[PDB]
């Protein structure tokens, strides 16, 4: 086995007590793409190596998300063959959620391959009209709760990474695509670096990260890896269990004011669990899931079971927000990975302190 | 609650 050069200036990371699934997933008529094992293996270690060296960054220590590995240099990656062909699990009208149906099917009768909630599933390219080892796509590529969905074609291959070529330049969108559907498979929402940070450290994944991963500076934001923090695939405390229940947070006697540049949000918090952390995501409308792409985040550590937060947020840092309506969402992020939010609206034109 | 998939930036 050879280490590409990408891999060459790596850390150690802590050992995980849970470790992210990795699917090839087959239609019944699709061959793999060759060499698949070695490539995406290399691909997935880098992403490794990004994701513990920003966690690593960020006060976290060396923790990445766990993978199994086969051997040196190579993940243990499933290969699965569904039981229709590949047209039956396209990207449009719920392929990603037919193949997710499959696996569960498959995960329920092989537990020993199970090895958390949390899976990749990568498909290779459709090869027709619109798509083909040239322009790959029509597969699922998306996040699907702690599913996530993305595609191998032939080119896949690191030592493209950061190349000024039409390979370099295909890598870096497909790759900075599956870093970040994986993000969004590791808990993660979209958000927007702010003022400073995109100054210091460039684009952050979540937002369009995907575009510029592996040629131009990208990183995560500390709301980010404070999510990171308490996903499943990250933990190194073996007794914590992730994601039973319902995220259950009394938050009270919320106050949210705007003095001069400042905005200062303060509260109450209690839960039957610990409470490990406080983000705060400020956008323009419209608001949906796939339209928050100018979220900007910040984060604040917590870590009790009943307590009282503090924040100020310097109007400044807010990159990218230009509409009279905004929108401060508080989302409280408990122990076992789950989490709830709490919205609030205002008006740059009628700016009123909410206070309950 | 529903939960819609999320999709990568345009
Ligand atoms: C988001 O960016 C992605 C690259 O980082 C990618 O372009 C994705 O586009 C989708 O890719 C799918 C791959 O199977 C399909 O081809 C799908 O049709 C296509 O839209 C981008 N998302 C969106 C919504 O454009
Ligand atoms: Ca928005």
């Amino acid at each position: 086995v050879t280490v590409p050069d990408a891999l060459k200036d790596r850390i150690a990371l802590k050992k995980t007590a849970r470790q992210l699934n990795i699917v090839y997933f087959l239609g019944s008529d699709t061959e793999p793409v060759p060499d698949y094992e070695r490539r995406l293996s290399e691909l997935l270690l880098y992403l490794q190596q990004f994701y513990g060296k920003e966690m690593q960054r960020h006060g976290y220590g060396a923790r990445s998300f766990g993978l199994d590995i086969k051997s040196p240099g190579r993940v243990n990656i499933i290969e699965y063959k569904a039981k229709n062909p590949a047209a039956h699990y396209p990207y449009e009208n719920g392929g990603g959620w037919k193949a997710a149906q499959e696996l569960d099917e498959f995960f329920k009768a092989h537990p020993d391959r199970k090895k958390s909630q949390h899976t990749l599933i990568i498909m290779p390219t459709w090869n027709d009209e619109k798509n083909g080892p040239d322009n790959p796509g029509g597969v699922p590529f998306y996040g699907m709760g702690r599913n996530c969905f993305a595609l191998d074609y032939p080119a896949f291959d690191i030592k493209h990474l950061g190349q000024k070529t039409r390979e370099g330049r295909l890598l870096t969108k497909w790759y900075g695509g599956m870093a970040a559907a994986l993000g969004h498979g590791l808990n993660l929402p979209h958000n927007h670096q702010t003022a400073s940070d995109g100054k210091k450290y460039g684009t952050a994944l979540m937002g369009s990260g995907n575009y510029t991963f592996g040629t131009s500076p990208t990183f995560l934001t500390p709301a980010s890896c404070a999510l990171l923090d308490a996903c499943e695939v990250f933990s190194v405390t073996p007794s914590q269990q992730f994601y039973e229940g319902k995220p259950e947070v009394e938050v009270g006697d919320v106050a949210i004011s705007f003095k001069g540049d400042q905005i200062l949000v303060s509260g109450n918090y209690k839960s039957p669990q610990t409470v490990k952390a406080l983000n705060v995501y400020i956008q323009d409308p419209p608001y949906a899931v796939n339209q928050d792409y100018d979220a900007v985040s910040f984060s604040r550590r917590l870590g009790k079971k009943s307590g009282k937060f503090s924040m100020k947020i310097d109007k400044k840092e807010l990159e990218g927000l230009n509409n009279n309506e905004f929108r401060i969402s508080l989302m409280f992020i408990l122990a076992n990975g789950l989490h709830m939010q709490k919205h609030f609206t205002f008006h740059w034109d009628a700016l009123q302190d909410y206070r309950d | 609650r529903p939960y819609s998939p999320r999709p990568t930036s345009h």
